[PDB]
């Protein structure tokens, strides 16, 4: 988050907040019949808030997320949208024909390069792409 | 009623306002003060160092020193180090000092007295001004003495030469004459300090001329100022013993006051008011002029008067519209202001009986023949006189 | 030994009818 700009922030919301219930105590204009215009105020300032509580499927179970419902493919070369310590779990799900690098053998468990189907295409696999000679 | 209501209600709202707005003042707002003034505290403090060892500043010497006292129980010759200026510190104030090494790091602080807290209440008097009518000629004559010339330096500087220092009230009570003190005093907002004759003398011996040289000499550090000393009678009328009455104990404190006010020590505009019950008490030399100046003498009520001291009365009770002030004028006269309040308390105390909580003209009337009889029988009837 | 006895005796059928209602929540509630 870094600290220092959220202190700026903080004192120029909140000044206002406190003024702004100073004047709700504050009536005289109960009794009033204006329409000839200078005023034209309630002469009262209030705010408030309201939020939703919710967030879908949080954690499974108390422990952390894991495996969940909804399934994705998820693109290698991606760690973005990464995979985790928490996933070798998930790796399967009833993989489609349409990953032409699927599994044949197992799991890796914890991560490394794992088995690529018999390819009869490389459409689905994009060409070589190291930053290897461009660094220096 | 009505007509007041509307500015009554705005004026505690306008007041709320001012309390609100504070808060959010000292939490968040900030522009000069900032983080930055919260760290000048922590290192001024922590060099400073806690704890502070009170001192008292009795004098400042410019060369980088000051003589303190400090008030653990024995004294030190400080250097003024430190946070502070010779002209920054001020004299017969408390100060911090440094507890390692004592250098006179600050005044932050002032000093009271422990006299000054007992002897000193409030000003204000509770009947209103021009509601303590009722030899209402007497009652302007005090604004005059003590209050205008403090008040206005216009006429007294045309005038010329010495300005008053006093006034005498004098004269059988229930006239007003703490009321009168009192008003004064408020009106200047000059440090009303008040003490009763009987704290003059008692067991101790010599306490008399030591309280009031002392209060006067506190009322012209924190003068402009009014000594009120209620009550002096008791000098004579009151002994714990041989030596606390007698010659020696009434002289002493009545020749305190003679240098005390005029004498050689003088006063400032500082003005001492005397309420006396009895001026048989008191001296020629008290009631001499230019020390006193103009004294107040109130009278016995007159019979229109009488009328006027009543309604005073009145007013912190219920208000009359329905008592006949004649019947009180015809019953009783040339009898004090004390009577007219004896009238009053006797209603009230008939109506307690019955569990009345209201006085009404018939509560005056019924309690009216017993009084006039019972201020005859106050003074003794012996067996039959 | 008897005190600790005595106690139990009284709090045993309120204790062991409970637990199974208890159990229940605890399987659901830990989800979330």
């Amino acid at each position: 988050e870094v600290p220092k700009e959220k202190e700026k922030e903080k004192v120029s919301t909140a000044v206002l907040s406190i003024t702004a219930k100073a004047k709700k105590k504050e009536k005289e204009k109960e009794k009033k019949e204006e329409e000839k215009m200078e005023v034209d105020e309630a002469e009262k300032k209030e705010e408030k808030e309201k939020k939703k509580e919710p967030e879908p499927n949080f954690q499974l179970l108390d422990n952390p997320a894991r495996v969940m419902p909804a399934q994705l493919k998820v693109l290698s070369m991606t760690e973005t949208c990464r995979y985790q310590p928490f996933k070798p779990l998930s790796i399967g799900g009833i993989i489609i024909l349409k990953d032409t690098s699927e599994d044949i053998e197992e799991l890796v468990e914890p991560v490394a390069a794992h088995g690529p189907k018999i390819e009869e295409e490389e459409q689905e696999p994009e060409p070589p792409e190291p930053f290897e000679y461009i660094d220096d | 009623t009505q007509c007041r209501l509307k500015l009554l209600k705005l004026e505690r709202i306008k007041d709320y306002l001012l309390m609100e707005e504070e808060f959010i003042r000292n939490q968040e707002q900030m522009k000069p003060l900032e983080e930055k003034q919260e760290e000048e505290r922590s290192k001024v403090d922590d060099l400073r160092g806690t704890p502070m060892s009170v001192g008292t500043l009795e004098e400042i010497i410019d060369d980088n020193h000051a003589i303190v006292s400090t008030s653990v129980g024995s004294e030190h010759y400080v250097s003024i180090l430190s946070f502070v200026d010779k002209d920054l510190l001020e004299p017969g104030c408390s100060v911090l000092l440094n507890h390692k090494v004592h250098a006179v790091i600050g005044v932050l602080m002032d000093d009271t007295d422990p006299l000054v807290t007992v002897m000193k209440v409030e000003k204000a008097p509770q009947e209103t001004y021009a509601d303590i009518g009722g030899l209402d000629n007497q009652i302007q004559e005090i604004k005059e003495s003590v209050e205008l010339p403090l008040t206005h330096p216009e006429y007294y500087e045309e005038m010329g030469i010495k300005p008053p220092k006093g006034v005498i009230l004098y004269g059988p009570p229930g006239t007003g004459k703490t009321l009168l003190a009192k008003a004064v005093a408020n009106q200047t907002s000059a440090t009303f300090l008040r003490v009763v004759g009987s704290e003059l003398i008692q067991k101790y011996l010599g306490d008399g001329p030591k309280l009031v040289r002392e209060l006067f000499r506190v009322a012209e550090e924190h003068a402009p100022s009014i000594v009120f000393i209620d009550e002096i009678d008791a000098i004579g009328t009151k002994r714990y013993d041989s030596n606390s009455g007698g010659e020696r104990e009434i002289q002493r404190t009545m020749l305190e006051l003679l240098n005390q006010l005029d004498g050689f020590d003088s006063r400032g505009d500082v003005k001492v008011i005397m309420a006396t019950n009895r001026i048989e008490t008191l001296d020629p030399a008290l009631i001499r002029p230019g020390r006193i100046d103009r004294k107040i003498e109130f009278p016995l009520p007159d019979e229109k008067t009488k009328k006027r001291i009543f309604q005073i009365h009145t007013s912190r009770m219920t208000l009359a519209d329905d008592v006949t002030l004649d019947d009180l004028i015809m019953a009783k006269d040339d009898l004090s202001g004390a009577d007219i309040k004896a009238i009053c308390t006797e209603a009230g105390l008939m109506a307690l009986r019955e569990r009345r909580m209201k006085v009404t003209n018939e509560d005056f009337k019924k309690s009216k023949e017993n009084v006039l009889y019972k201020k005859q029988e106050g003074t003794p009837e012996g067996l039959y006189l | 030994m008897v005190v600790v006895y005595l106690a139990s005796l009284i709090r045993s059928v309120v204790a062991l009818h409970n637990l199974i209602n208890n159990k229940i929540a605890n399987r659901d509630a830990e989800k979330k």
